[PDB]
């Protein structure tokens, strides 16, 4: 485990694979301390300055 | 605040100007100053057409 003041768990779809064919569909968030606005604003926000 | 109004202000404006035009004067056939018909000698219904 990291060794550090404060450790947090993120989501990152096949962070550790050696795949032989790539889906290429997945899922990565940075750690919380950074915007993830970015993942939620895909499908209808064609409308959002 | 960055706020993008649907529908556009600008647009919505122009509309409302032409609808704000009252209408138009029609003052053939009335009398004049001195008392004359006021228009041109054209027969009532082909004026119409």
């Amino acid at each position: 485990f990291p060794e550090a003041a404060v450790s947090r768990i993120v989501v990152h779809t096949r962070w550790a694979s050696n795949v032989d064919f790539d889906r290429d569909s997945s899922v990565i968030m940075a750690p919380p301390t950074e915007n993830n606005i970015h993942l939620f604003k895909q499908l209808l926000n064609t409308e959002t300055l | 605040e960055q706020y993008k109004a649907r529908p556009g202000i600008a647009s919505v404006q122009r509309a409302t100007e032409s609808a704000e035009m009252p209408m138009k004067n029609n003052d053939e056939g009335t009398p004049d100053k001195k008392g004359n018909t006021k228009g041109d000698l054209v027969n009532e219904h082909s004026e119409a057409k």
